[PDB]
C-alpha cells in the first residue's frame, strides 16, 4: 500500500518466528525500540499491527518515533512510545519503472498531523486559503496528495524502498502471538532440571505405565505433588522420581 | 417449567489426572438438584458466572449460542455456528437480527465487521464460563433412555476448547434451527472422587444437606458411625443502630439572619 | 554547497548552459536542483523546478538535466531573457534542507 | 497570491527582530513552510522549515537563533529573529508554495526582507 494508507494487518493467535526476521539478510533497517533485537522470541504480546509502506530512503530514517517531516507528520505518524521494530529494504528493481512509476503516493497536505496509527484517507481537494475551491484547482486550492516519480535511473536517495513496521501492542488480554520455544532431548534415568510447559522441578525421568485421558497433561498425587508429565512433543508419559538423597 | 438437576453438571475443574484420590476444590459449578428451566422459543436470557446447557434433540436443531453483553454490534460478541462437520467460532462486532435465528441460510446478524478471531476443528451437555479471559468450554454426548428426563446419573464434562478472547459475557440467547435446559453456576465447593484412570465417579455437593456436609470435614465418600463437627452457626445482625446525644445548644443562626439591623 | 561555475558570460544568441557539479545526496541532485533566475538587485525568481520539468512560466530558454553527481542547467535560444543570476539548492547532505548550491552570476 | 515580507532593515548587533511575512491568497497555516537567509554576495541556506503539521527544522543557517512562525488571524506569516549572532547579517526569505510524478520543493519566492545586521 501507498505510506499515505498503510494497510494495517492485525497479527494474533500464531508463532512470531522471529528468528528468520533477524538472522536473514534481506533488510537493511532493523530499529528495534523497547525490545532486544536478539531477545524479541521471548517477548509475547497481545496484538502485533504489522505496517507496511513504502517511503523513499531518505525517509526511512523519519519511521520512528521523534521523528518530523511531510511523511512523519502527515502521512504515517508514530507514537513517542512506539513499542516494535522497523524493518526496511531497498526495493528499487521492483517499483520504479522506466517511464516513472506513479502507482505509490504519500499525503504532503494536511490540516494537522495524524495520530498514532491514525489513517487519513480522505481526497478531498486541499483548500489552502479561504476561497472555497469547489471542485476547481487554482491559487490556493492544491490537491492534499502527491505521486512519488520513482524511475530506475534515481539516485538511491529517490529509489523505492520496502518498509515494514511489526507494532506490538499489549494490551489487558492473554497475550496470543509469541515467538518460537526452545526445546531439547529427552534424559532418562538421570537427575535433570526439568521445565514441561510449565511444570518445573528437579528429579529422574523414567518410561511411565500409567495411562492418561486424552485431556490430560500431567499426573499429580495424593499431597499435590507432580508425579507424572506428558511430553508436549512425543505424547508419552512420563514418571517423575525424585533424586535420591539421604543422611550420611 | 422446572425440572430436577439431579447430580449433572460437574466438569474437570482442571487438566490434571488423579488416581484414586478424593480431591477438594472450589470452583463455579452447577448445584446438585438445583432448580433449572425447562424450554421447549428463545429469549435473551442473563448470564451470571456461567451457564449450562443440555439438549435432548434427535434432529439436532439447537445447534448454536450468542453470548455477549450488548448484542447489538456496540461491543464484540462470540458466534458459534456448527453446521455438519465444521463449526466456526468467531468474535467480531456483530450486528445481530432482534429475534437471531438459523434457516434449514444464514440469518445470525446483518453484518460482522472488525473479527478479532477464529477457530475451526442425543443427550448434549455444555458449560460456559468466561475466566480471566479465557471462554472454557466443556462437552459429553452420551446415551439417553428417557424420553422426557435428565437422567440420573454422572458424567463429568470434559474440556473442549479455551479460547483466548476477553469477552465479558452477562446474557446469552441460544441459536436454533426440540428442548433444552439452562441452569446457573455457583461458587461451591465440591468433593470429587477419582478413579485409577483418572476420571471422575461419583462426587458430593457440599451445600447440600449436613449429611453432605460432614463428608467434606471428613474429606471421605462414606461417613463412619459417630458425631462430627461440620460448620459454625452464627447469627447474623438484623439492623444497623447508631446513636449519639441529643443535639441541644443550638447555634444563634436565627440572631444573625433574622438580625432587627444589618 | 555543490560546486557551481562563479559566473556566465555571453552575448544573446549562442546556445549556452550553466553546469553544476554537485553530489547534494546524489541521484542528481535528487532531481530536486531548484534552479532560480534571480534578478541582479532583486529576490530570487525560480526558473525551473524539478530540474527535468518546466514550471509555469518558464521560458523557452528553460532546460534542465541531472548525471549523478553532475547537473546541466539549460537555456536555449541565448536572449535578453537569460541575462540573471541562477541559484541551484538541494537537501542538505541528505536532508530536507534545501540547502544551496554555489550560486551562478550569469552576467552579459 | 501576493507575499510582502516586513521588518527587516537595520537593527544594533545582538538584539532580535519580530519581523513579519505578510502572504496574500493562501492563508500561510497549512502549507509546508520554509524560511531561509542570503547575505549580499551569499546564498540561501535555509534558516527554517516550518512544517505545515508545526514543526520546523533548522538545518544549517540559523543555530537556535531565528524562529520560523505565522499569525494564523490575518494569515500572514511572522519571521522572528532573536539572539542575532554578528553572523545573522543577511536577507531573509520566507516563500514555499510548490506547484502551480513531480518533485515540488521550494518552488516560489517573495519580494523578501532585507536586513542589516551588524
Ligand atoms: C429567619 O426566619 C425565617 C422565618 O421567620 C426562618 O425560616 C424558617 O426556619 C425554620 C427553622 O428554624 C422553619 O421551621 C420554618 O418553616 C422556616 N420558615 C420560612 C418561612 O422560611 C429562618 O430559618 C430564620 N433564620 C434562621 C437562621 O433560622
Ligand atoms: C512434532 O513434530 C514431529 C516432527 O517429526 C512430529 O513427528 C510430531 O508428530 C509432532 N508432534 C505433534 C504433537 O504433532
Ligand atoms: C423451583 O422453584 C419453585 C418455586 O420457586 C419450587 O416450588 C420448586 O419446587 C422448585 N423446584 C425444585 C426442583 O426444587
Ligand atoms: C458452515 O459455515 C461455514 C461458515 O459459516 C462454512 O465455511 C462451512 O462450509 C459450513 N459448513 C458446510 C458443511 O458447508
Ligand atoms: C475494532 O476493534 C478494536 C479492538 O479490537 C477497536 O479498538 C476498534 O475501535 C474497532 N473498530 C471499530 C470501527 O469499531
Ligand atoms: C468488561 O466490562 C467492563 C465494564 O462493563 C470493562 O471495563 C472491561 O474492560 C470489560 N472487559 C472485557 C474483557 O470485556
Ligand atoms: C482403566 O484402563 C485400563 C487400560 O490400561 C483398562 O484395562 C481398565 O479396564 C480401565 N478401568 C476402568 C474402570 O475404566
Ligand atoms: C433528648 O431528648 C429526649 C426526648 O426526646 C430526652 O428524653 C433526653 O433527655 C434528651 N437528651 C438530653 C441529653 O437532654
Amino acid at each position: 500500500a501507498s505510506v499515505y494508507a498503510w494497510n494495517r494487518k492485525r497479527i494474533s493467535n500464531c508463532v512470531a518466528d522471529y528468528s528468520v526476521l533477524y538472522n536473514s539478510a534481506s533488510f537493511s533497517t532493523f530499529k528495534c525500540y523497547g525490545v532486544s533485537p536478539t531477545k524479541l522470541n521471548d517477548l509475547c504480546f497481545t496484538n502485533v499491527y504489522a505496517d507496511s509502506f513504502v517511503i523513499r530512503g531518505d525517509e526511512v530514517r523519519q519511521i520512528a518515533p521523534g521523528q518530523t517531516g511531510k511523511i512523519a507528520d502527515y502521512n504515517y505518524k508514530l507514537p513517542d512510545d512506539f513499542t516494535g521494530c522497523v524493518i526496511a529494504w531497498n526495493s528499487n528493481n521492483l517499483d520504479s519503472k522506466v517511464g516513472g512509476n506513479y502507482n505509490y503516493l504519500y499525503r504532503l497536505f494536511r490540516k494537522s498531523n495524524l495520530k498514532p496509527f491514525e489513517r487519513d484517507i480522505s481526497t478531498e481537494i486541499y483548500q489552502a486559503g479561504s476561497t472555497p475551491c469547489n471542485g476547481v484547482e487554482g491559487f490556493n486550492c492544491y490537491f492534499p496528495l502527491q505521486s512519488y516519480g520513482f524511475q530506475p535511473t534515481n539516485g538511491v536517495g529517490y529509489q523505492p524502498y520496502r518498509v515494514v513496521v511489526l507494532s506490538f501492542e499489549l494490551l489487558h488480554a492473554p497475550a496470543t502471538v509469541c515467538g518460537p520455544k526452545k526445546s531439547t532431548n529427552l534424559v532418562k534415568n538421570k537427575c535433570v532440571n526439568f521445565n514441561f510447559n510449565g511444570l518445573t522441578g528437579t528429579g529422574v525421568l523414567t518410561e511411565s505405565n500409567k495411562k492418561f485421558l486424552p485431556f490430560q497433561q500431567f499426573g499429580r498425587d495424593i499431597a499435590d505433588t507432580t508425579d507424572a508429565v506428558r511430553d508436549p512433543q512425543t505424547l508419552e508419559i512420563l514418571d517423575i522420581t525424585p533424586c535420591s538423597f539421604g543422611g550420611v | 417449567a422446572y425440572t430436577n438437576s439431579f447430580t449433572r453438571g460437574v466438569y474437570y475443574p482442571d487438566k490434571v489426572f488423579r488416581s484414586s484420590v478424593l480431591h477438594s476444590t472450589q470452583d463455579l459449578f452447577l448445584p446438585f438438584f438445583s432448580n433449572v428451566t425447562w424450554f421447549h422459543d428463545n429469549p435473551v436470557l442473563p448470564f451470571n458466572d456461567g451457564v449450562y446447557f443440555a439438549s435432548t434433540e434427535k434432529s439436532n436443531i439447537i445447534r448454536g449460542w450468542i453470548f455477549g453483553t450488548t448484542l447489538d454490534s456496540k461491543t464484540q460478541s462470540l458466534l458459534i455456528v456448527n453446521n455438519a462437520t465444521n463449526v466456526v467460532i468467531k468474535v467480531c462486532e456483530f450486528q445481530f437480527c432482534n429475534d437471531p435465528f438459523l434457516g434449514v441460510e444464514f440469518r445470525v446478524y446483518s453484518s460482522a465487521n472488525n473479527c478479532t478471531f477464529e477457530y475451526v476443528s442425543n443427550l448434549r451437555e455444555f458449560v460456559f464460563k468466561n475466566i480471566d479471559g479465557y471462554f472454557k468450554i466443556y462437552s459429553k454426548h452420551t446415551p439417553i433412555n428417557l424420553v422426557r428426563d435428565l437422567p440420573q446419573g454422572f458424567s463429568a464434562l470434559e474440556p473442549l476448547v479455551d479460547l483466548p478472547i476477553g469477552i465479558n459475557i452477562t446474557r446469552f440467547q441460544t441459536l436454533l434451527a426440540a428442548a433444552y435446559y439452562v441452569g446457573y453456576l455457583q461458587p461451591r465447593t465440591f468433593l470429587l472422587k477419582y478413579n485409577e484412570n483418572g476420571t471422575i465417579t461419583d462426587a458430593v455437593d457440599c451445600a447440600l444437606d449436613p449429611l453432605s456436609e460432614t463428608k467434606c470435614t471428613l474429606k471421605s465418600f462414606t461417613v463412619e458411625k459417630g458425631i462430627y463437627q461440620t460448620s459454625n452457626f452464627r447469627v447474623q445482625p438484623t439492623e444497623s443502630i447508631v446513636r449519639f446525644p441529643n443535639i441541644t445548644n443550638l447555634c444563634p443562626f436565627g440572631e444573625v439572619f433574622n438580625a432587627t439591623r444589618f | 554547497v555543490l560546486t557551481q561555475p562563479p559566473s556566465v558570460s555571453g552575448a544573446p544568441g549562442q546556445r549556452v548552459t550553466i553546469s553544476c557539479t554537485g553530489s547534494s545526496s546524489n541521484i542528481g541532485a535528487g532531481y530536486y536542483v531548484h534552479w532560480y533566475q534571480q534578478h541582479p538587485g532583486t529576490a530570487p525568481k525560480l526558473l525551473i523546478y524539478g530540474n527535468s520539468n518546466r514550471p509555469s512560466g518558464v521560458p523557452d530558454r528553460f532546460s534542465g538535466s541531472k548525471s549523478g553527481t553532475s547537473a546541466s542547467l539549460a537555456i536555449t535560444g541565448l536572449q535578453a531573457e537569460d541575462e540573471a543570476d541562477y541559484y541551484c539548492q538541494s537537501y542538505d547532505s541528505r536532508l530536507s534542507g534545501w540547502v544551496f548550491g554555489g550560486g551562478t552570476k550569469l552576467t552579459v | 497570491v501576493q507575499l510582502v515580507e516586513s521588518g527587516g532593515g537595520l537593527v544594533q548587533p545582538g538584539g532580535s527582530l519580530r519581523l513579519s511575512c505578510s502572504v496574500s491568497g493562501f492563508t500561510v497555516s497549512s502549507n509546508y513552510m520554509n524560511w531561509v537567509r542570503q547575505a549580499p554576495g551569499k546564498g540561501l541556506e535555509w534558516v527554517s522549515v516550518i512544517y505545515p503539521g508545526g514543526s520546523t527544522f533548522y538545518p544549517d543557517s540559523v543555530k537556535g537563533r531565528f524562529t520560523i512562525s505565522r499569525d494564523d488571524s490575518k494569515n500572514t506569516l511572522y519571521l522572528q529573529m532573536n539572539s542575532l549572532r554578528p553572523e545573522d547579517t543577511a536577507a531573509y526569505y520566507c516563500a514555499s508554495s510548490r506547484p502551480p510524478l513531480d518533485l515540488d520543493w521550494f518552488d516560489p519566492w517573495g519580494q523578501g526582507t532585507l536586513v542589516i545586521v551588524s
